[PDB]
């Protein structure tokens, strides 16, 4: 990923986004 | 709680300190406080604005920023009341939390 | 709380998708 | 990379401007105001822009007060417009128009 692509995911998950509830979103 | 409501004196003297303290600032001919934030680059200036959206979304209650690059001017007031209320110094409060876990 | 992306949260991912990145690439960066 | 020629600003500015973009009056630059339906639109169209911006390592001077965003596009390596802001342009178009 880009630098900022990371920043992007980063900040989404510290939202309170468990990666699960987001893969699962995602696909 | 119905609408917003422009902090009292009283309110003013016990919650603006604590954000001075940090840089905010009373702009002067409006009741709204501001403060210039500058980062590594323009990835980490909208990571952090990103962060800070998010916040805004969860408050319903909007910053008023510019973005050049690196550099993020953030000026908070609230338009209901025509000045600073619970939510700015709400919202100031988390940016601060975010401002600084990123050095 | 919800546990239903937000409204913004959902531009967030669409947008990060748009970018050129496949969920593939994207489920693997997130571990 | 290098400031646009009378030549190139007369082939590349004319279909900005037809969809609202002006120059500003003392500076050498174009601008534009956006609204949206709310923040978080606001804020998507800003995100896709951002991720384009880095891909270009150009970026915006753009101000967002709730659902409104003001875009102003120079290049500060050349003091004015560039095939940057123009390509960064063209692509907040093709964005803005999604919505």
């Amino acid at each position: 990923l880009s630098q900022l692509q990371t920043e992007l995911l980063a900040a989404l998950l510290e939202s309170g986004l468990s990666k699960e509830a987001l893969i699962q979103a995602l696909g | 709680a119905g609408k917003a409501h422009r902090l009292s004196a009283e309110e003013r003297d016990q919650l603006l300190p604590n954000l001075r303290a940090v840089g905010w600032n009373e702009l002067e001919g409006r009741d709204a406080i501001f403060k210039q934030f500058h980062f590594k680059d323009f990835n980490r200036a909208f990571g952090f604005m990103t962060r800070v959206a998010l916040q805004a979304e969860k408050l319903d209650h909007h910053p008023e920023w510019f973005n050049v690059y690196n550099k993020v001017h953030i000026t908070l007031s609230t338009h209901e009341c025509a000045g600073l209320s619970e939510r700015d110094i709400n919202l100031a409060s988390f940016i601060e939390q975010v401002a600084v876990s990123m050095t």
